[PDB]
């Protein structure tokens, strides 16, 4: 579930190096670059291509 | 790298 419709949703994103899920919210979507801005619980931020990420809602 | 630690 990607695209502009994901904005506003709380998701957990898989970081392979830590073998961990980290919780955040999708704050925006860049249509041209197909990028989501994820703001994490712990203050981290990532600009992500979610289609090549392991991640899940909830 | 993409790690918290």
């Amino acid at each position: 579930a990607s695209g502009e419709s994901l904005v506003g949703s709380r998701i957990k994103v898989w970081w392979p190096m830590d073998q961990a899920y980290y919780k955040g919210v999708v704050e925006s979507y860049d249509a041209a670059k197909k990028k989501h801005l994820v703001i994490y619980d712990d203050g981290d931020q990532e600009i992500l291509y979610l289609k090549n990420q392991k991640w899940s809602p909830l | 790298a993409r790690t918290k630690q």
